[PDB]
């Protein structure tokens, strides 16, 4: 026996959060904004 | 592409206070660099010699580089 559904569940919430928060840990093409020199 | 963020301490702190030793070192360190090459170059050290007959000397002049004898 796997899961329960309970614990399926709560594995989904938190995989797709933590992809999120993956997605979220990416770099904008402004950044870094490094002075002139 | 795809870049990610490395995430790392605050190292500006320690750069700061790094810079700033450096800055206060060199800040009176190159003057006395220049100094003593300045001293060495020009006036130079001393050069021995036996004492004159009824000459007493001081005890600075006992020395050799002009540093020691000031």
């Amino acid at each position: 026996s796997g899961y329960t559904p309970d614990e399926k569940l709560r594995l989904q919430q938190l995989r797709e959060l933590r992809r999120r928060w993956l997605k979220d840990q990416e770099l904008s093409p402004r950044e870094p904004v490094l002075p002139p020199r | 592409g795809k870049r990610l963020f490395i995430i790392k301490p605050s190292g500006f702190y320690d750069k700061r206070f790094l810079k700033l030793l450096r800055f206060y070192i060199l800040l009176t360190g190159i003057p006395v660099v220049i100094g003593i090459t300045l001293i060495n170059v020009f006036i130079g050290e001393a050069e021995l010699a036996e004492i004159p007959e009824g000459y007493v000397p001081e005890h600075w002049e006992y020395f050799k580089h002009p540093i020691s004898r000031w």
